[PDB]
């Protein structure tokens, strides 16, 4: 039982998950 | 809007201030009546509102509430009828019989009672001038 | 609230405001109350009453011989007497089929005395009741349609003149009804 | 045959209108062309990862390529004839349990075979990335499946990728000392000032897709709409209710996107076992036997037929190889039409069924001749369907179009369908 | 294509606050995609989900829906609607509170009433405009409804409220006649008593109408003239069923001018009244219906907003009294007859005007309403009889109430 | 050979569309995949950036 706007809120919270790991690795790699 | 928490109240009333014991009866019965007349009017109304929301301009939680409460008057009719088994011995083969008579019969007595109201809007509207007996003075 | 009186046995709401479906609720209970109290069965039956039958008939019966005396005036009184009492004094619980027809018949008696003597409003008002609870014959259509024609309502007239015709096109004076009434309605206009 | 709970996404109680459809459809392709381009934390095949709808080095490595190889798999299984609303409910969540079992297999394949390598945390992020990258394109396919979209998901995110790179193809920005023919040809012309010179050596453009391609494609793109217009046509008239004259047509494509993508996806996977096969062991007979591989292209085994040519100049070098692969790619798709008709729901049975329920009769026909014309129409059309989209692919590929050779048809095809769809609802 | 006779004078008889009402109403681009892609897309997205899901079909709130079912569920049919009932259902509606999360119902039903009435508010004006112009749209959901739930008497009602909330005055005996711009109620009512519909107005002669309606101004009587001969009275030529696999009815009606004499039905060519047969016609039959032009902009000088005339058409049955199909609102319609060029044609003169030089049979254009009739044909064999009503819904004019059988013969 | 043979005579079968219809076809198709392409192609060419930012 999942609705439309569930899906679209998972999909875009693993992108914006994503890119803050990529973000997160980026500035831990530039900080030391 | 509904006739059923006056016989609670009428219940209550019971517990303290000694009333007639019949007068339970009675309100008993007016409740049966009521859940008959609403039953039939549910049964009779189903399909209609089923093609209105087919149709599509009733909603949709509409719907839901509608299922609800067929099912909802159902088990208030049987609560009812298990009530009045408890007050009085074998007495529920007479009491659907009974309830079904006095549902319609107390509708059309009400739908008389009306036109001593309603006789007086058609004279509001219309602009009539009706002096005694009736008649009119145009 | 409510208090219950002691001695009537009646069921009354002492508020000072009260809603409608409340009060006619409690007129109903109290109804029902004072005709359970008057029937001393344990276990009532839905088979009708005799002397209150009996009676009626009685009434019903002084009323409508005064129509050989030529007495038009009180045989209303009587008819209308006669429907009070047998809307009144029957009990609830009585059955429907021998309670709508007996209404019927003593409506109908009722109808025509006082769209002979003159009054049409009350007429007119007793024709709708009689129609729109299942009885649906040419021998209300045509005093229905007279009497929207005497108390000046044209164009309902003629709606129930071709909802009358519409059901016994072979009739004989809606066709005349229906003549008077489109002659009129042109004046009404033109 | 066993219990089902798993998660899924509701129906609408009442038809949903025609611009909300839109949106929806709009929306999610949009989610899922930005899905394409983020790429992985834990940083060949050419014509398959464009007809799967995957690219390498992003989040949607894995493609809709578990799914499609999922139905390739229930397709054979009603080949064989190995197998009421709870049949069809069965039926679509072993679908969908296959599925998932089979993302999450390809994705350990994938990582195995990738060459990050062996050397773990990180490992299992990426394996953890790759699930969830998969099963929201899986969820999101089923919701435009649903009714909230037009069409399945799968046909139109792969019809977006492949106009995408055509797209891309043609118009790249990206300047090499251009990447685009257009933008390419429009600079030299102006640069260089030769135009005979300019011409002959813009035209032919070996290192990079060059006009003649893009004049190819379009030729083959105007050629293959057209085809798609021919229909055959059979009149029909009312019993029950008598004045309701119609018409029934059948089209040429009976499953005009379907036998493609299956052939498709079943090369994809004996080409990428047979590669992951010849690499784990360096000698066997049967390994050397499904194929070798060198300088990377197979060759001189099972996978060296059956993969595709790239030119004239294959085709012309060895004959048998290319007789053996246009008998494949035309029997290939001919025995998959055949086959995914029936489990469809359009075999000509259940439309004679449907005619029955109709009462819709053939003017002149009578009452078993139209069962037995359906019989004689239905399949020959799905064969000639399933046999000239195989044609027309390896037609396309001798052409040696920019693109994958069968890409341009998977788009002519998803837009026509889309477009027909979109018609016949009106609005 | 269809001349409006009122775009010009409906500007100079509304009153100042109408017209100003009417007139009134390295790292920031990872931050801006951030942003973007996380607050903007989700946000706009489900704001414009629930908005789409909320509202009905019909362009209602779903709350209103539920509360009109709600009433007339439970609708005793001992009472008799009048106006007051359906504007008290309506001082219920859910879209009056958005606007005024202030207002309680009874405020609703207060303004509603001091609209009709033609009475001032005093300082909630800009509120009972915005309720009085919205008002429309919840009246086409409750006779949507009512028709729904095979409920004549409602339907006639809500009709009658529309007309009153348009034209500014309450539903009495002769208000056809107070539906004229300028009438002093004071003196017509109880210097007159016989005058009761437009057609009974014009047999008087031209001054006569000025001295007892009560205005005498020349400049301005022929405002009002030219207001009382401008609105239509319909009439039938021929109306009967059609039997395609759908029937549909198919009615003949003659848009006048409530000043012309009678014409009789014989005088018709016969040729106007028929329909072509061709195949593109046989496809769809309302092709024809639906080329003939608009209806003007109605008579209104007390509706805040601006609209187009109608004609709510709607079908039921003769053998109990039911509404059997949703009212099919038309809209086109050819008001050609109303013209200043056809003046002659006039009812005081009294000389058989049908006999005239300027009088052409083919000049009169004569207009076609279609109404599909939504349900099979009875299995039966026999008579099956109807009554087609066709109400307009801008002015108080004459309307059509007609009976036509269906003789299923097979 | 029967394959062919049938082919043949369900080719011969099947009717031709008019040139008429073909360009309300290629229109409708044209402007779709124009659509779909300038889509792909927006969102290829915003993402590089991005892309490079980021890693």
């Amino acid at each position: 039982r999942v609705d439309p706007l569930v899906v679209l809120f998972l999909a875009v919270g693993f992108i914006f998950s994503v890119v803050a790991l990529h973000v997160i690795s980026k500035v831990a790699g530039k900080l030391f | 809007n509904d006739a059923h928490d006056l016989y609670f109240q009428i219940k209550e009333m019971s517990e303290n201030e000694k009333i007639h014991e019949k007068v339970l009866k009675a309100a008993l019965l007016n409740r049966g009546a009521e859940s008959v007349r609403r039953s039939l009017k549910l049964k009779e109304l189903a399909p209609q509102i089923n093609l209105l929301y087919k149709n599509g301009s009733i909603g949709e939680d509409y719907w839901k509430r509608f299922e609800t409460e067929v099912k909802l008057i159902e088990l208030e009719f049987k609560d009812t009828l298990q009530e009045a088994e408890r007050l009085q011995p074998g007495w529920v083969q007479l009491f659907v019989m009974v309830c079904k008579e006095i549902c319609f019969n107390q509708a059309l007595s009400r739908r008389y009672q009306s036109i001593l109201k309603r006789k007086e809007v058609c004279i509001k509207e219309w602009e009539l001038k009706i002096n005694n007996d009736g008649r009119l003075v145009n | 609230t409510l208090e219950y009186n002691a001695n009537s046995k009646l069921i009354t709401a002492s508020d000072a405001v009260v809603a409608l479906s409340t009060e006619t609720n409690i007129d109903q209970i109290n109804v029902l109350t004072t005709s359970l109290i008057g029937e001393t069965n344990p276990n009532f039956t839905p088979q009708p009453n005799e002397a209150l039958s009996k009676m009626i008939k009685g009434l019903f019966e002084s009323g409508m011989k005064n129509l050989q005396q030529k007495k038009l005036n009180e045989a209303l009184k009587n008819v209308s007497l006669a429907i009070e009492m047998a809307q009144r004094k029957r009990a609830p619980w009585e059955a429907f089929a021998i309670q709508l027809p007996e209404l019927h018949f003593m409506l109908r008696s009722k109808i025509d005395l006082c769209l002979i003597l003159g009054k049409h409003l009350e007429a007119l008002q007793d024709l709708d009741f009689l129609l729109g609870t299942g009885l649906i014959q040419p021998d209300v259509f045509v005093r229905k349609a007279d009497c929207l024609l005497k108390l000046r309502q044209w164009e309902e007239a003629r709606a129930t003149c071709e909802r009358g015709l519409a059901l016994a096109p072979e009739d004989m004076k809606l066709r005349a009804l229906l003549i008077e009434t489109a002659r009129n309605l042109a004046e009404y206009n033109g | 045959p066993f219990e089902s709970f798993l998660p899924e996404v509701i129906a609408p109680e009442r038809k949903v209108p025609y611009n909300q459809k839109l949106i929806w459809t709009g929306v999610s392709l949009l989610i899922f062309l930005i899905l394409g381009q983020i790429p992985l934390y834990g940083i060949p095949l050419y014509w398959l990862r464009a007809m799967l709808a995957s690219n390498r080095g992003t989040l949607l490595e894995l493609g809709v390529s578990p799914i499609i190889t999922s139905s390739m798999i229930f397709q054979f299984l009603q080949g064989t004839q190995l197998l009421s609303k709870q049949d069809r409910e069965l039926f679509q969540i072993a679908q969908k349990v296959c599925a998932i079992i089979l993302i999450l297999g390809q994705a350990l394949v994938v990582v195995m075979t990738g060459n990050y390598g062996a050397p773990l945390p990180i490992c299992l992020l990426l394996i953890f990335q790759l699930m969830f990258a998969s099963l929201i394109v899986m969820l999101l396919d089923e919701l435009l499946s649903k009714g909230y979209g037009l069409g399945s998901g799968i046909s139109l995110f792969t019809a977006t990728n492949i106009a995408e790179q055509i797209f891309w193809r043609a118009f790249a920005p990206t300047t090499v000392n251009f990447e685009g023919a257009v933008i390419a040809f429009f600079h030299l012309l102006a640069v260089r000032k030769d135009k005979k010179r300019a011409l002959v050596e813009a035209f032919y453009r070996t290192n990079l897709p060059n006009m003649f391609q893009v004049l190819m494609t379009v030729a083959i793109f105007l050629f293959v709409l057209y085809l798609q217009g021919f229909r055959y046509e059979l009149p029909i008239r009312s019993t029950k209710v008598r004045g309701q004259i119609g018409i029934y047509p059948i089209k040429l494509f009976y499953t005009s996107n379907t036998p493609i993508m299956l052939q498709s996806a079943l090369t994809s996977n004996i080409f990428l076992i047979s590669q992951i096969l010849f690499q784990k062991y360096p000698t066997n007979p049967l390994i050397r036997l499904i194929g070798v591989w060198g300088i990377q292209m197979a060759l001189s085994g099972l996978a060296y037929y059956i993969q595709p040519l790239m030119s004239l100049s294959e085709a012309l070098l060895d004959p048998i190889k290319t007789i053996v692969y246009i008998t494949f790619v035309l029997g290939s798709c001919a025995v998959f039409s055949k086959t995914w008709i029936e489990i469809s729901g359009t075999s000509p049975r259940d439309i004679a069924k449907q005619f029955k329920d109709q009462g819709m009769v053939i003017n002149g026909k009578r009452e078993t001749s139209i069962y037995r014309e359906l019989k004689k129409i239905i399949p020959t059309a799905a064969a000639f369907g399933g046999a000239t989209i195989g044609a027309l692919s390896v037609g396309s590929d001798l052409l040696g179009t920019l693109g994958s050779g069968a890409s341009i048809l998977m788009a002519t095809t998803t837009i026509y369908g889309y477009y027909e769809a979109a018609a016949k609802e009106g609005g | 294509f269809n001349e409006e006779v009122f775009k010009n004078l409906n500007e100079e008889y509304t009153s100042d606050e109408i017209k100003q009402f009417r007139r009134k109403f390295s790292p920031l681009l990872v931050v801006c995609y951030v942003a973007l892609l996380g607050l903007i897309l989700p946000y706009f997205v489900s704001r414009w989900w629930a908005r789409t899901q909320s509202y009905t079909k019909k362009g209602i709130h779903n709350v209103t829906a539920s509360n009109f079912v709600s009433n007339l569920v439970n609708y005793k049919p001992s009472e008799i609607v009048t106006t007051d009932l359906i504007l008290h259902w309506l001082s219920f509606a859910h879209e009056f509170k958005q606007f005024f999360p202030d207002l309680q119902p009874t405020d609703f039903e207060k303004l509603l009433q001091d609209h009709i009435n033609r009475r001032d508010s005093g300082k909630l004006n800009n509120a009972k405009f915005r309720i009085v112009a919205k008002c429309h749209s919840l009246l086409h959901g409750l006779l949507d409804i009512a028709c729904g739930f095979r409920n004549l008497d409602i339907a006639l009602g809500a009709i009658n409220t529309f007309k009153c909330i348009v034209q500014a005055v309450p539903l009495t005996p002769n208000c056809q006649i107070l539906q004229l711009p300028n009438v002093d109620k004071e003196h017509f009512i109880t210097k007159t008593g016989d005058i009761h519909t437009l057609g009974k107005l014009f047999t008087l002669e031209d001054a006569k109408i000025g001295e007892v309606l009560g205005i005498k101004d020349q400049a301005k009587l022929n405002e009002t003239l030219r207001v009382a001969s401008h609105i239509p009275n319909l009439k039938i030529i021929k109306a009967d069923f059609l039997v395609p696999g759908r029937p549909y009815i198919s009615l003949k009606v003659l848009v006048r001018s409530a000043k012309q004499p009678l014409i009789p039905t014989s005088l018709i060519p016969e040729e106007n009244l028929t329909e072509p047969q061709d195949s593109e016609s046989q496809r769809d039959p309302f092709a024809m219906m639906s080329k003939q032009p608009l209806v003007p902009y109605s008579f209104a000088p007390f509706f805040p907003t601006k609209r187009r005339g109608s004609w709510c058409c709607l079908v039921s049955s003769q053998k109990d009294g039911k509404i059997l199909q949703t009212p099919i609102i038309i809209e086109k319609l050819s008001y050609k007859n109303l013209n200043d060029d056809k003046d002659f044609f006039d009812k005081r003169i009294k000389m058989d005007l049908t006999k005239h030089e300027k009088f052409d049979i083919n000049d009169w254009e004569i207009g076609t309403i279609k109404i599909p009739l939504g349900q099979p044909a009875p299995e039966t064999v026999g008579d099956f009889f109807f009554r087609v009503i066709v109400k307009s819904t801008d002015y108080f004019t004459t309307d059509l109430d007609i009976t036509m059988n269906m003789k299923v013969r097979d | 050979v029967e394959f062919v043979r049938e082919g043949t005579q369900f080719l011969a079968k099947c009717k031709k569309p008019d040139l008429k219809e073909y360009t309300k076809i290629v229109k409708a198709v044209g402007i779709g995949f124009i659509a779909v392409g300038i889509i792909g192609y927006a969102i290829k060419l915003i993402h590089i950036p991005i892309r490079y930012v980021i890693v």
